[PDB]
RNA sequence: CUCUUACUUUUAACCAGUGAAAUUGACCUGCCCGUGAAGAGGCGGGCAUAACACAGCAAGACGAGAAGACCCUAUGGAGCUUU
RNA sequence: CUCCGCAUAAGCCUGCGUCAGAUUAAAACGAACUGACAAUUAACAGCCCAAUAUCUACAAUCAACCAACAAGUCAUUAUUACCCUCACUGUCAACCCAACACAGGCAUGCUCAUAAGGAAAGGUUAAAAAAAGUAAAAGGAACUCGGCAAAUCUUACCCCG
RNA sequence: GCUAAACCUAGCCCCAAACCCACUCCACCUUACUACCAGACAACCUUAGCCAAACCAUUUACCCAAAUAAAGUAUAGGCGAUAGAAAUUGAAACCUGGCGCAAUAGAUAUAGUACCGCAAGGGAAAGAUGAAAAAUUAUAACCAAGCAUAAUAUAGCAAGGACUAACCCCUAUACCUUCUGCAUAAUGAAUUAACUAGAAAUAACUUUGCAAGGAGAGCCAAAGCUAAGACCCCCGAAACCAGACGAGCUACCUAAGAACAGCUAAAAGAGCACACCCGUCUAUGUAGCAAAAUAGUGGGAAGAUUUAUAGGUAGAGGCGACAAACCUA
């Protein structure tokens, strides 16, 4: 959708919000932010693992990742590592004080292994039957990955198909036979349009 | 930056890569050769070492070839190597006079020549020099067939080495259909400059000339996948029935 | 004075640059003498719309659909799924000859078609 | 105006990096090593400058000769600009003659 | 506009159905045919020397009588070398820049973070 | 349709067919009065007032008495921060006005009532915005500004 | 600002509601202490066991101790304006309230005496998951001796005396996030009853304004 | 013109709004005589001298503006004419 | 007051329509500034034409008398071919060329003093100097290089062309 | 106290290495970005000149494909300035580096964009919080000129000696440049910040090495030879030449259009006189309304008139009822 300037800096508003084109305008040209390189493989830190802070007030806390930012490397725990500001703030209401999370960096969390709640070290590593999982380093254990609701915001088992929603056993029907015909040729005879009348040939250059 | 290649070496370059690679490499191997110009417009040293007159010393001396510019009217002609001179000259033949500027232009005429192997007259437009280098090659068809590429100086000399150098090579019953016995004189005459009809298609042939010669052979229209895929299909089933 | 940077459309110059410049639309006719339009009813594309009624196919598609892999349509694909089996009950029957490639739907000559697949002479 | 106002961040440098430690080695590889290979063979850099020095006039000749003919066009321009000037400026101009 | 992300879906179906479509028409055209492009063309040297896929044109007349066709330069005169050659070493220093400013990157990264030297 | 070649048409040559046109039009609202009769689209600029009657008809089976269609320049005055000219689209507007002395008038598509859900919403963000600016109240004028929190 | 961007997968967490789940009105008269009865026991005991659920080792005897001690800690970081320990002491619908006030100013609060022991009046649990967590809320009735005297932005006195102690009877609501296991026992706001006597008059002399009329408009009685 | 006068408008001056330009080494920036790179607010001998606005004037600041167009110089240019 | 004005051509390209904006207009809270939403709908105008051969001495000026020279803007026929229909584009404005929201430049039609379009004075005071006008005793070029300017409105002559 | 100040990145420079790059659909040589009609038009052709010779007129280095050496030798040349070989000789060659720049720097570049010109073409300026802004009552402060807090008291290059004391007393003709000589009423400079100007051979000297030998083939050598250190600026013309772009202004011309009321005479390169064209005289204006105008007064106004549109003639030229006019102020 949007073409992002080439040195923008994503921060905790996505962005194209209303908070981002205010801290981020058009025109901006801040200093990059020095990430390091993360390949998709070696990342292994996904909405709704549970972590446990290294660094900061909240060292030793375990939480649940609520949000991941690939761009920053960024982590946020639900209700840890938090900073209160308040909220909904007018000129008659002092606002509502409210915590807020800060993000964290990947190295700033820690696994935990799911039969012991403690941080481990973890490795991606291949079942027998070939699927790619984490393993926990010092007890080889698998770390299944969270279940996390989807972004489209659509639960397929409380799903009620509307007016305009093929049905599944209509969508999944074939219909189609294979020929050597265009859809144009399929419709004339389907319609039942005639034309007798031959295309002359053109000259093309 | 600097580019991996020398500037000069560009073009050599293009000649590896694209239609060029294609292209005969007898045909090549010709554009590749540059031999020198027999001298026209300059005399030659005739030796490769002089005594200066002053010192008394051997010195070498290199023959400088003259500059010479061909007008694009010179292809359709016979000049026998002349073209226009461009240069300058000192007024009186005095070093301290003016610096003029001088062209010498070759005294054109025009001629009628008839060539035993084309059986036909052409009207070329020639100079004295040309008709001396025919004369010292007893015909045209000797000296269109001796000279070579970089003496003729003219396209249209070049078309004409072709197309005897085609019929030579064919043995073209074209040449008097009705005199087999006369027709096969001419070409035992001229049997010394037989070639192979391959080479000789490509003789005098410039490179865009080439290019469109080589692009025309290798056009043809793509072979539908429908044909394809029958033959893999046929193939594919004798070979399970084998092993049935 | 002039804008050069921006687009130069039928909106801009006298009277002549006006009437002479379009906006992308299609000729459907030709002018004859006396400045008269001739309309061609063949030069007018013709919507072939089809009979909705009793369709059951809908615009969207219920989440309950199970995934599939995407697997694009090729010539390979296209040759067996229609062409394959009428060669094959053919060849065991011994009657395959290369005489008879139309009669398993080849075409050699595009001319001649309502619909010549190259050069395209119809529409999308 | 014109000074900064904080402290620029401090300068580590790590006096015994291996670029460092091994810095000036093979230095006398013709010496110590039967005079095969000349220490000017371990310069790397411009291939008009290995083992040559000279003042800017002839290093403009020099670069000229050598890769002349692999430059741009837009540099090979400034570069033949450049030995004119300096060609007039060096056997032209002066305070001693 | 209530649920906006109805319209993405629409597209997004109606671009699937050309696809769909197109992919038949293409498989069926190279079975009879063998062409890659319904449409036909040609590789051309324009009059600014560059190499371009000449799209052609549907006309009533052949080529060699068609006036306006034929004021069209489909070559290059020996005057137009030179400036390819300037567009050319115009790309190489861009490229020059983009390949060496990835190295320095690669460097300030390093320094960053000094762990992977690996 | 819109971004294809056309087939050239020799006389007597077959019919132009289109079988998946990708002309896309929009219903609306007219900026000013008009007959009761008359129906305002926004066309593509590719499409005739030949082709919006046969695509109604054919597609809509909507008569159609009278088609007129115009260009409509878009703004090119905005700058942006570079100040470079920002181009609104053009767009061409047509005009469509029924047969069978039909009259169309363009629907409220946002009607008041439908727009309150009598249902009530459970946030818990939001009633706590609401549940805390209500049960706090104003600093007391007799108080001074002191504050009001300790007991003593 | 009243609604963080839509259509994003993260929500705001929150720790501590906004008010009282069933406030406590106390009987009028208790202060000169100092059916329906079993009823409310019966309810608080059912808000007891769920606390007792998520906390097994919870006791409502020691609370009003614990309570006691939170309480003073609390006030006490106002007289440093320690920000950091005050959070971990009160909720943030609390925060607000106690701080916003003074920021600009002084404030000397001490602990004198409790003139009688803290009794548990109330404990009751929100509805079971409102947005999967539950909280539960106890109101603790203190009767204590304390000392205020808050001094202005330059340093004057403005209200309260540094020296003499007043008695003091309010109701103090605590608040825990049963569902969080980092979660504690934290003041969460105080109950005023109608009945309660009126504060000391401060210092200085206020004039209230009567009403601003333009030139077109009169005044009436 | 002798020989000027009266009135009106604009400008003007004051009040309110908006707000240029050439210029400017630093200036705490007087008069007379003398002196001096030969015509002094700044030097010598005298005289004068609380501070600071506003409106006029054009004797001076060799006033501002344009590296004098006149003149000469340059082995600096150019146009034109010619035995 | 009315120098105009309305319209077309040319040029320009949304540049005083609505709403939300208190950003500015050489002052100023309306808007010519910002964002969003609207708009100019063809009959007027632009965009035209099968071939080959052939034809085309006699102006215009109220075109009739009359008198001209500088000697002039308007025309077909024969044969063959041809059954078809109303598309496309311009349409807004207080506008263009002059660095400007310039006393300048700017084609044609109509109105010939107006039915249309506009405001010379921000308020005050009523000094000099300066600018633009009106009036003047007696004299009437005594001014000055010169009747310049103003007023009145005229005679004779010379030089050069 | 304001105004401001401060920053570290964006990226860039020079090398190495390696031989780059074109097309989803649709549109694009006609008035480019324009679906659809009779072409036959087609490329080649010595650079000059500034400049040096203290003028200038012959002449005056310009990669031509192996580093070095032969050698600045043979040779050429108003035998002047200066130009300058060859035979022969024959080496090394591992991309991913920096005693390179850090927002007036480094590319012009955030961009060939804004803007300027009819066109060719010319060509910018700038950014700066933090781990988190889903922490914005945040990230303290101090620093140029300019001001404000805070106008001024006889007298004088504004200071110095001083003094109980700011002044009063005494002493003192700013600076740079240029000159025989400048307070000079000679030059430049309002002021602040940043930027802005000495590049190298020949010998010689000094300090090491080795020594009738020196030097990592060439060269020098009757104490020499090898190596190092150490000496040579910046801005400015009027011009000249080559190749492009310009007749939308103006000069003249071509094709086809338009305008000229009323009166006199009725014949008119005729008179009076609007529109219209021109610009005689005077005043105003002179950074103006205007890089040539306003007001009045004037010349012409059926003609060698005025004027709209398209086209033509281009700088060694055009064009010109010759004013050395005019050819985009
Ligand atoms: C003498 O006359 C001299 N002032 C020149 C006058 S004309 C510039
Ligand atoms: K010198
Ligand atoms: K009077
Ligand atoms: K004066
Ligand atoms: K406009
Ligand atoms: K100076
Ligand atoms: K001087
Ligand atoms: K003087
Ligand atoms: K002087
Ligand atoms: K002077
Ligand atoms: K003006
Ligand atoms: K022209
Ligand atoms: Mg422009
Ligand atoms: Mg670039
Ligand atoms: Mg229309
Ligand atoms: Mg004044
Ligand atoms: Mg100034
Ligand atoms: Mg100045
Ligand atoms: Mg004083
Ligand atoms: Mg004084
Ligand atoms: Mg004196
Ligand atoms: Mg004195
Ligand atoms: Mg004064
Ligand atoms: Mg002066
Ligand atoms: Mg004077
Ligand atoms: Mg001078
Ligand atoms: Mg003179
Ligand atoms: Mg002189
Ligand atoms: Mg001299
Ligand atoms: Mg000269
Ligand atoms: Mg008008
Ligand atoms: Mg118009
Ligand atoms: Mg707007
Ligand atoms: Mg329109
Ligand atoms: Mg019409
Ligand atoms: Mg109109
Ligand atoms: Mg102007
Ligand atoms: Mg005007
Ligand atoms: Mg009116
Ligand atoms: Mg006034
Ligand atoms: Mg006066
Ligand atoms: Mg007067
Ligand atoms: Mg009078
Ligand atoms: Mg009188
Ligand atoms: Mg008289
Ligand atoms: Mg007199
Ligand atoms: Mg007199
Ligand atoms: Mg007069
Ligand atoms: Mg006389
Ligand atoms: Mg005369
Ligand atoms: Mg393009
Ligand atoms: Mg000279
Ligand atoms: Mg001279
Ligand atoms: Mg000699
Ligand atoms: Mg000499
Ligand atoms: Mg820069
Ligand atoms: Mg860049
Ligand atoms: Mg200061
Ligand atoms: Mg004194
Ligand atoms: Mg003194
Ligand atoms: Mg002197
Ligand atoms: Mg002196
Ligand atoms: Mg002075
Ligand atoms: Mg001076
Ligand atoms: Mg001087
Ligand atoms: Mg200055
Ligand atoms: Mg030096
Ligand atoms: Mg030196
Ligand atoms: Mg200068
Ligand atoms: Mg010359
Ligand atoms: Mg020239
Ligand atoms: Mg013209
Ligand atoms: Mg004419
Ligand atoms: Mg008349
Ligand atoms: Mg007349
Ligand atoms: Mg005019
Ligand atoms: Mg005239
Ligand atoms: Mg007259
Ligand atoms: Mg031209
Ligand atoms: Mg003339
Ligand atoms: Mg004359
Ligand atoms: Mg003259």
């Amino acid at each position: 959708k949007v073409t992002l300037p080439p040195h923008y800096r994503y921060g905790m508003s996505p962005p194209g919000s209303v908070a981002d084109k205010r801290k981020n305008p058009p025109w901006i040209r801040r200093r990059p932010v020095v990430v390091e390189p993360i390949s998709d493989e070696d990342w292994y830190l996904f909405c709704g693992d549970t972590v446990e802070i290294l660094e900061g007030k909240d060292a030793g806390k375990q939480g649940k990742v609520v949000q991941v930012i690939r761009q920053r490397n960024w982590v946020v725990v639900g209700g840890l590592n938090t900073h209160y500001r308040y909220i909904g703030k007018t000129m008659d209401y002092r606002g509502t004080m409210i915590p807020s999370e800060a993000p964290l960096l990947h190295r700033q969390v820690k696994l935990v292994d799911p039969m012991d709640r403690k941080p481990t070290e973890i490795e991606w590593r291949f079942t027998e039957a070939g699927e790619r999982v984490r393993v926990s380093t010092r007890s080889g254990r698998i770390i299944p990955k969270p279940e996390f609701p989807r972004a489209d915001g659509i639960v397929p088992e409380t799903w009620i198909d509307g007016p305009k929603d093929t049905s599944v056993e209509d969508a999944l029907e074939r219909t189609y036979v294979p020929c050597l015909k265009t859809l144009q040729e399929e419709v004339m005879e389907a319609m039942g349009i005639k034309e007798t009348r031959k295309y002359k040939k053109v000259y093309w250059y | 930056p600097l580019h991996k290649y020398p500037v000069w070496l560009w073009k050599r370059l293009q000649l590896r890569e694209g239609i060029c690679s294609r292209l005969p490499g007898h045909y090549l191997r010709s554009l590749e050769e540059e031999r020198t110009p027999t001298p026209v417009h300059y005399r030659p040293h005739g030796a490769k070492f002089k005594i200066n007159p002053k010192n008394g010393q051997r010195e070498r001396v290199e023959d400088v070839p003259i500059p010479i510019y061909f007008p694009p009217e010179s292809q359709r002609g016979l000049w026998g190597g002349e073209g226009w001179i461009l240069g300058q000259i000192y007024a009186n033949n005095d070093k301290l006079s003016k610096r003029l500027k001088k062209v010498w232009k070759p005294q054109l005429f025009e001629r009628e020549f008839y060539s035993e192997i084309l059986d036909k007259k052409f009207t070329v437009t020639v100079t004295m020099r040309t008709l001396d280098l025919i004369d010292e090659a007893y015909g045209l068809d000797f000296y269109i067939l001796k000279t070579p590429k970089e003496d003729l100086c003219s396209k249209f000399g070049m078309d004409l080495k072709r197309g005897m150098l085609l019929r030579l090579a064919r043995q073209d019953p074209q040449l008097h259909p009705e005199d087999p016995e006369r027709r096969a004189a001419i070409y035992d005459k001229y049997k010394e400059f037989a070639i192979p009809e391959e080479e000789a298609e490509w003789v005098g042939l410039t490179l865009e000339e080439a290019i469109e010669k080589q692009r025309l052979l290798e056009e043809k229209d793509p072979v539908p996948l429908f044909k394809i895929y029958v033959a893999e299909l046929i193939q594919q089933l004798q070979q399970q029935a084998l092993s049935e | 004075g002039a804008d050069r940077m921006s687009k130069w459309t039928s909106k801009r110059g006298p009277r002549s640059f006006r009437g002479r410049k379009g906006r992308g639309a299609k000729g459907i006719g030709f002018l004859t003498s006396g400045w008269r339009f001739v309309q061609i009813k063949e030069m007018v594309p013709e919507f072939v719309v089809p009979d909705l009624t009793g369709f059951k196919l809908k615009p969207y598609v219920s989440y309950l659909a199970p995934e599939s892999e995407e697997t694009p349509l090729t010539a390979a694909q296209l040759f067996s799924e229609a062409v394959a089996p009428a060669i094959e009950k053919d060849f065991k029957d011994g009657t395959f000859d290369p005489d008879n490639l139309e009669k398993y739907g080849f075409e050699p000559t595009q001319e001649g078609k309502l619909f010549q697949l190259y050069p395209r002479n119809f529409l999308r | 105006i014109g000074i900064r106002l904080t402290l620029p961040p401090p300068k580590v440098v790590d006096r015994w990096n291996e670029k460092r430690a091994m810095f000036g080695v093979y230095d006398n590889i013709g010496i110590l090593g039967n005079f095969e290979k000349h220490p000017k063979e371990l310069i790397r850099g411009p291939i008009w400058l290995r083992g040559w020095k000279g003042n800017e006039l002839q290093r403009c000749i020099r670069k000229r000769k050598m890769v002349g003919s692999r430059m741009f066009a837009d540099d090979l321009h400034n570069l033949n600009k450049r030995i004119r000037y300096l060609y007039k400026h060096f056997n032209r101009h002066g305070k001693f003659r | 506009m209530p649920s906006p992300e109805r319209l993405d879906k629409v597209v997004d179906s109606m671009d699937a159905l050309d696809k769909v479509v197109q992919e038949r028409e293409d498989a069926l055209r190279l079975l009879q045919t063998g062409q890659e492009r319904a449409r036909p063309g040609a590789w051309r040297r324009d009059i600014f020397g560059r190499i371009i896929w000449h799209k052609f044109k549907q006309w009533v007349i052949p080529w060699h009588l068609n006036k306006r066709y034929n004021r069209k330069r489909f070559f290059a005169l020996p005057y137009v070398d030179h400036f390819l050659r300037l567009e050319r070493e115009k790309r190489a220093r861009i490229k020059a820049r983009k390949e060496n400013l990835e190295r320095k990157k690669a460097k300030i990264l390093l320094k960053k973070f000094p762990h992977l030297a690996e | 349709a819109r971004n294809v070649v056309y087939p050239l048409y020799r006389l007597g040559g077959p019919q132009l067919r289109v079988f998946r046109t990708n002309f896309f039009i929009q219903l609306v609202r007219p900026g000013v009065a008009q007959p009761e009769d008359t129906v305002q689209f926004r066309i593509p600029m590719e499409m005739t007032r030949v082709d919006l009657r046969n695509y109604l008809e054919g597609i809509y089976n909507v008569p159609v008495a009278a088609v007129r269609t115009r260009v409509q320049h878009g703004s090119n005055k905005r700058r942006d921060h570079r100040n470079v000219r920002i181009k609104k689209p053009d767009y061409k507007v047509a005009y469509v006005q029924l047969a069978h002395g039909q009259t169309f008038t363009f629907p409220d598509l946002f009607p008041e009532k439908d727009e309150s859900p009598e249902g009530s919403a459970a946030d818990d963000l939001y009633s706590m915005l609401e549940e805390e600016r209500q049960q706090r109240q104003s600093s007391d004028p007799r108080r001074g500004g002191v504050p009001s929190w300790f007991g003593l | 600002l009243v609604i963080p961007p839509e259509k994003s997968d993260r929500s705001i967490h929150l720790a501590c509601t906004a008010g009282i789940f069933d406030a406590y009105v106390p009987p009028e008269g208790d202060a000169r202490i100092s059916t329906e009865r079993m009823k409310k026991t019966m309810a608080s005991q059912v808000s007891i066991r769920r606390i007792k659920d998520y906390d097994a080792n919870f006791k409502i005897k020691d609370f009003p101790e614990k309570a006691k001690d939170i309480f003073i800690e609390a006030h006490l970081c106002l007289n440093n304006s320690d920000h950091d320990r005050l959070h971990t002491l009160v909720t943030e619908h609390c925060f607000p309230d106690m701080t916003w006030d003074i920021k600009y100013k002084t404030v000397r609060w001490s602990f004198v005496e409790s003139l009688e022991p803290s009794h548990v009046v109330q404990v009751r649990c929100s509805s079971m998951m409102n947005q999967g967590n539950v909280y539960g809320q106890i109101t603790v009735r203190m009767h204590t001796r304390q000392t205020l005297a808050i001094y202005d932005r330059f340093g004057r006195l403005m209200y309260g005396q540094e020296d003499v102690p007043k008695d003091v009877l309010e109701y103090v609501v605590f608040e825990k996030q049963l569902t969080n296991p980092y979660g504690s026992w934290r003041m969460h706001t105080k109950i005023v009853p109608p009945w309660a006597p009126p504060k000391q008059p401060i210092l200085k002399t206020v004039m209230i304004p009567g009403p601003q009329l333009k030139p077109e408009e009169e005044y009436e009685e």
